[PDB]
């Protein structure tokens, strides 16, 4: 079961800028009150970010690259963004990796799967019911040999919630690296509109796993009678992570509170030679 | 006064570096080999350090 | 005069050792007594996680035609604690066990298992030839001969494709030096040694660079605090003085490190709690007298 939906505005991409968003814990070590000159896979700061939309209309759900690392971003009400595909061929040869925070449970699968173009979860809509209820789950239709899998403990995510102005922001970070996929996570409330807020946060570790798949394609699966739905207001945002040093300040607890980018410009380049964040005539 | 901090510090920070061993740790390369391989490492670390 | 003479230093007391509450044993006997071994070019890796582990027994035993280890001592493995283990299981000729050590090259080592010069792990392996080897030759055991270049440390490639060490393209299955590149072993019981069947386990466990999983039976003592003791924190050994701290560790922290990479806090893996780490009193001394003339 899956249908190919189609009835919906058709638009070109849209760029925008990430000013100082997407740096994370890169170990498990304390450390306070110092500054502390890191290499890594970081996101470059002042970076042209992919905007893609789905509002009342817009939904695009495409096939997006993923080389080296993603900073994912989402400005979100009535939490519309649940799951995530990875893979490398998608189609029934190779293994591929599902993430699902449906309502029920949080689903994480490593399966010899088969989807279609349009996979996909849906709710159905306020039928007077007062709630907003589970009815899609047209994603894959075969599941051959499968070796991990978790289901974590139940519980009951909301559905509903109505403002103009989003308030949710998740940030992910994605990685795939000696076979271990690890996912960094943050959220923050935020009164923004239509763009990415402008500020400083960073992303604590939320998850490793050993799951030692190769990566190079993924897709987003969004929550919405073959045809003719509505859209959860919501904006999601794409970027991607690359080699570059970084000078990262702890201060007392411990607590990142200011990087510099270390090939940005000339002014940065020699803050980290001197390894300050101030420098005289 | 700053000449001074400068030079003890960068001599403070020459104790985390390989100089060719496995590890900088001293007591890594003692609890993980035994002794006639152990010469080996130590004797870079000396050197360096010296 | 004042001269200075030898220094001083406070001496520990006491030892200390600290583990993880693991107590089931692994699964080893599924590795090396298990029935069936599949290709060198088809290698099989299981992981091992989350049990004690038992190295000695293993190294005891007298089955083993070659036991040898490249980055650790194989007496001292029982006192250290991993993060993970992998065991990679095959089966090869009787000679070309030579070429699997670490940084060779060769047949094996450049088409079908090649070890990473940085290696930290120990090689086992002894013949069955009995075992596997019938008079008709259990020839599914295959490997592969010519590729496309040599394949980095720990990989693997699973195909059909056919080989053209000629200059011409060649199409469909099979031509003029068309060569499918998977050929089968003779083994047969009554071939010479040298061409008997071996087979071969590798492990190739991580070392002491995040939160451990796999120890070895050493049994926890108590806590002292406020005295110069040796501690042996989950294969962490020091000696200093234990305190309790104020540093707020985030759940996702096991340590504290210095700026000449010396750790200063730690937690302990029974009761989730942040300690301290001093070291000792340390100084000179100085002898102060009037000359030898005058008196002693
Ligand atoms: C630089 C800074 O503010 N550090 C904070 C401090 O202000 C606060 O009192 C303490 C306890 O909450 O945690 C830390
Ligand atoms: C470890 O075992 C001890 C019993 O010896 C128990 O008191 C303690 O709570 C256990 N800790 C964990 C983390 O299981």
């Amino acid at each position: 079961q899956c249908v190919n939906l189609t009835t919906r505005t058709q638009l070109p991409p849209a760029y925008t800028n990430s000013f100082t968003r997407g740096v994370y814990y890169p170990d498990k070590v304390f450390r306070s009150s110092v500054l502390h000159s890191t290499q890594d896979l970081f996101l470059p700061f002042f970076s042209n970010v992919t905007w893609f939309h789905a509002i009342h209309k817009r939904f695009d759900n495409p096939v997006l690259p993923f080389n080296d690392g993603v900073y994912f971003a989402s400005t979100e009400k009535s939490n519309i963004i649940r799951g995530w595909i990875f893979g490398t061929t998608l189609d029934s040869k190779t293994q591929s990796l599902l993430i699902v925070n449906n309502a029920t449970n949080v689903v994480i699968k490593v399966c010899e799967f088969q989807f279609c173009n349009d996979p996909f979860l849906g709710v159905y809509y306020h039928k007077n019911n007062k709630s907003w209820m589970e009815s899609e789950f047209r994603v894959y239709s075969s599941a051959n040999n499968c070796t991990f899998e978790y289901v974590s403990q139940p519980f009951l995510m909301d559905l509903e919630g109505k403002q103009g102005n989003f308030k949710n922001l998740r940030e992910f970070v994605f990685k795939n690296i000696d076979g271990y996929f690890k996912i960094y996570s943050k959220h923050t409330p935020i009164n923004l509109v239509r763009d990415l807020p402008q500020g400083f946060s960073a992303l604590e570790p939320l998850v490793d796993l050993p799951i030692g798949i190769n990566i190079t394609r993924f897709q987003t699966l969004l929550a919405l009678s073959s045809s003719g739905w509505t859209a959860g207001a919501a904006a999601y945002y794409v970027g991607y992570l690359q080699p570059r040093t970084f000078l990262l300040k702890y201060n007392e607890n411990g607590t990142i509170t200011d990087a510099v980018d270390c090939a940005l410009d000339p002014l940065s380049e020699t803050k980290c030679t001197l390894k300050s964040f101030t420098v005289e005539k | 006064v700053n000449q001074n901090a400068q030079a003890l510090n960068t001599l403070v920070k020459q104790l985390s570096s390989n100089f060719g061993a496995i590890s900088s740790v001293l007591n890594d390369i003692l609890s993980r080999l035994d002794p006639p391989e152990a010469e080996v490492q130590i004797d870079r670390l000396i050197t360096g350090r010296l | 005069g004042i001269y200075q003479t030898s220094n001083f230093r406070v001496q520990p007391t006491e030892s200390i050792v600290r583990f993880p509450n693991i107590t089931n044993l692994c699964p080893f006997g599924e590795v090396f007594n298990a029935t069936r071994f599949a290709s060198v070019y088809a290698w099989n890796r299981k992981r091992i996680s989350n049990c004690v582990a038992d190295y000695s027994v293993l190294y005891n035993s007298a089955s083993f035609s070659t036991f040898k280890c490249y980055g650790v001592s194989p007496t001292k493995l029982n006192d250290l604690c991993f993060t993970n283990v992998y065991a990679d299981s095959f089966v090869i000729r009787g000679d070309e066990v030579r070429q699997i050590a670490p940084g060779q090259t060769g047949k094996i080592a450049d088409y079908n298992y090649k070890l990473p010069d940085d290696f930290t792990g120990c090689v086992i392996a002894w013949n069955s030839n009995n075992l596997d080897s019938k008079v008709g030759g259990n020839y599914n055991y295959l490997y592969r001969l010519f590729r496309k270049s040599n394949l980095k440390p720990f990989e693997r490639d699973i195909s059909t494709e056919i080989y053209q060490a000629g200059s011409t393209p060649c199409n469909g299955v099979e031509g003029f030096n068309c060569y499918f590149p998977l050929q089968s072993y003779g083994f047969q019981p009554t071939n010479g040694v040298g061409y008997q069947p071996y087979r071969v386990v590798v492990l190739s466990f991580e070392l002491l660079h995040a939160p451990a999983t796999v120890c070895g039976p050493k049994k926890s003592t108590n806590l002292v605090k406020n005295k110069c003791v040796n501690f042996n924190f989950n294969g962490l050994t020091g000696t200093g003085v234990l305190t309790e701290s104020n540093k707020k560790f985030l759940p996702f922290q096991q340590f504290g490190r210095d700026i000449a990479d010396t750790t200063d806090a730690v937690r302990d893996p029974q009761t989730l709690e942040i300690l301290d780490i001093t070291p000792c009193s340390f100084g000179g001394v100085s002898v102060i007298t009037p000359g030898t003339n005058t008196s002693n």
